[PDB]
DNA sequence: GAGCCCTTTTATAGCCAA
DNA sequence: TTGGCTATAAAAGGGCTC
């Protein structure tokens, strides 16, 4: 799944330190966000099958 | 035979004026009441005033952009108040080359419109993608103004340098619109 | 700010990635939030790599370097591809505007065509009006 | 260098928000 | 309802890509 670049840029700039950002940036971050969720969900899925996916099975991936 | 009878109303005006003297935005943003500044995000001060309700973008070169007015002189007044503001803040503020750069107008033909067809008969002047934007985008060549036409009969006109161009554009499009009325 | 990627986007991702896996609504909320954390993580690292690069605007390069630097080096493959299509899209769009403004039907005839449609429409509503006025 | 980006404003208006 | 995305015109400049 692809994510809203406009939303991604707005989110990036919730940080006062972040200045101007190249138009193409938010779109690559979207792809990156996509690769991060697939890798993350697939690990958490493993953790779930070693016990429905819960909040705990996920947190143990952002540890 | 007859004039539409509908007169488009001005909703926005963008003018520019050159104050003719270097400016230190840090300084201006520092004391100016309603002034914003983030050379981080945007290289210009963003000042506003209640009457006429507007917004000015003040750059380092002294040049300024004034937006929000509903008439030519209202925009020139606001532009002047922004000038006196920069002035009182201790800067050699002049008021040079004031120019209206854009005018926006809008009105209601009071009847639905078949955008679906209009974009066929005039495809070379239209861009209609309801998936992307609900309105039909019409590019008139003479005068050179852009119109936003909506199924509801509301119409926006923009791109004008002088209000006559807006009245000329609407009077041209009205009969076209009546030819694509929906029923 | 309380901006977050749309719930629906995350749900479409979960469905496409974990076909046939019940995911707690609570957990779905955690993923939506991990998203914003990641954006901040990448952005912060990129913003530093940027200051150093004596540049002013966070470029697609600074983001690639932050990825490697952060430990996400294995994404740089698929991320480079997207950066590509982005340059291509921007390039095609530049050339399309160039042609629109330089190789189209001379304005002169475009104007004529358009005025024809205008005069013609005035004619129609002229009759349709005068006729109804003859009642 | 030619030319696009970003920022501001405004009418209008569907789609979206979990 | 509120408000942001999407769309249009235009200026101002410092930042960038072929």
């Amino acid at each position: 799944a692809r994510f809203p670049p406009a939303r991604i840029k707005k989110i990036m700039q919730t940080d006062e330190e972040i200045g101007k950002v190249a138009a193409a940036v938010p779109v690559i971050i979207s792809r990156a966000l996509e690769l991060f969720l697939e890798s993350l969900l697939k690990k958490a899925c493993q953790v779930t099958q070693s016990r429905t996916m819960t909040t705990s099975h996920l947190k143990q991936c952002i540890e | 035979s007859h004039m539409s009878g509908i007169v488009p109303q001005l909703q926005n005006i963008v003018s520019t004026v050159n104050l003719g003297c270097k400016l230190d935005l840090k300084t201006i943003a520092l004391r100016a009441r309603n002034a914003e500044y983030n050379p981080k995000r945007f290289a210009a001060v963003i000042m506003r005033i209640r009457e006429p309700r507007t917004t000015a973008l003040i750059f380092s070169s002294g040049k300024m952009v004034c937006t929000g007015a509903k008439s030519e002189e209202q925009s020139r007044l606001a532009a002047r108040k922004y000038a006196r503001v920069v002035q009182k803040l201790g800067f050699p503020a002049k008021f040079l080359d004031f120019k209206i750069q854009n005018m926006v107008g809008s009105c209601d033909v009071k009847f639905p419109i078949r955008l679906e067809g209009l974009v066929l008969t005039h495809q070379q002047f239209s861009s209609y993608e309801p998936e992307l934007f609900p309105g039909l985008i019409y590019r008139m060549i003479k005068p050179r103004i852009v119109l936003l036409i909506f199924v509801s009969g509301k119409v926006v006109l923009t791109g004008a340098k002088v209000r006559a161009e807006i009245y000329e554009a609407f009077e041209n499009i009205y009969p076209i619109l009546k030819g694509f009325r929906k029923t | 700010d309380d901006l977050t990627i749309p719930r629906a986007a995350i749900n479409k991702m979960i469905k496409e990635t974990l076909p046939n896996v019940r995911v707690a609504n609570d957990a779905r909320e955690l993923v939506v939030n991990c998203c914003t954390e990641f954006i901040h993580l990448i952005s912060s690292e990129a913003n530093e790599i940027c200051n150093k690069s004596e540049k002013k605007t966070i470029s697609p390069e600074h983001v690639i370097q932050a990825l490697e630097s952060l430990g996400f080096g294995s994404y740089i493959s698929e991320v480079k591809e997207v950066l590509q299509e982005c340059k291509t899209v921007a390039l095609k769009r530049r050339k399309a505007s160039s042609r629109l403004e330089n190789l189209g039907i001379p304005e002169e005839e475009l104007l004529r065509q358009q005025q024809e449609l205008f005069a013609k429409a005035r004619q129609q509503q002229a009759e349709l009006a005068q006729q109804e006025w003859l009642q």
